[PDB]
């Protein structure tokens, strides 16, 4: 497997993150700072060509 | 050179030796082979979850099951495999039949598509009839 | 819809789907009809998948 369980329930999406609330709604959100891709910008390069 | 690929592509005075004269007189006190046996099992990677996902055709390749019923049944399946790998009749570490209610449990069944509907007919099928609803023959 | 018959049902269900090639009365009607008022337009999702 790679990336396969993302293929469920509208995979139209932007960025992914995981979070949790304790008991009174303090939702601790953790968002990974997204690094730049190396496949995707080359896709952009060949699309520009 | 020439590396084979597992998955289908496209269509598919010389030496007097004061150094060693080896003779083994040491025993590995935990044992090498026991840790090899355990660490091979730990080396076994994560099992995939294929279910509920679109196939190459598009149709969600899960079986026709209710999702809470399958989510209750998978605990029974892993419990039977737990009993097989403990090699006792009752799996002592069971995953179901606890006192903790899990009636809102939902697993990724093939009953549902990605839009959120039933999968009685395939979706390649229903698009085939969707475009067969508009044809026109020869005059 | 479920069942084996699914062919003529889309014609009988969604009258604005057809084309309007001539000056038949039903074709004048379906040309007089509006366009963005057929099909799904509001769903209520609760959970992933």
């Amino acid at each position: 497997m790679l990336l396969e369980p993302l293929l469920s329930g509208d995979p139209r999406m932007t960025q992914l993150a995981i979070q949790y609330q304790q008991y009174n709604g303090r939702t601790f959100n953790v968002i990974p700072e997204m690094p730049g891709s190396v496949i995707a910008d080359c896709v952009q390069l060949t699309a520009e060509v | 050179k020439r590396i084979p690929r597992k998955t289908k592509g496209k269509s598919s005075p010389a030496t007097a030796e004061p150094g060693t004269s080896n003779c083994e007189h040491y025993k590995a006190r935990p044992g090498i082979a026991s840790v090899q046996k355990a660490t091979e099992s730990a080396e076994l990677p994560m099992k995939n979850n294929d279910e509920g996902t679109p196939d190459k055709r598009g149709n969600t390749k899960g079986a026709l099951v209710n999702e809470h019923v399958e989510a209750r049944d998978e605990a029974d399946d892993a419990t039977k495999k737990q009993a097989k790998d403990t090699e006792k009749a009752k799996a002592q570490v069971t995953y179901s039949d606890t006192g903790i209610n899990n009636a809102n449990e939902l697993s990724r069944s093939g009953n549902v598509d990605n839009e959120g509907g039933s999968n009685q007919k395939p979706m390649s099928t229903r698009i085939a009839e969707a475009t067969s609803a508009i044809v026109s023959k020869h005059p | 819809l479920p069942g084996p018959d699914a062919e003529k049902w889309y014609s009988i269900m969604y009258p604005t789907r057809m084309g309007t090639p001539n000056v038949s009365k039903i074709c004048n009607f379906v040309a007089s009809c509006v366009r963005n008022r057929v099909g799904r337009f509001d769903r209520a999702q609760m959970m992933n998948g």
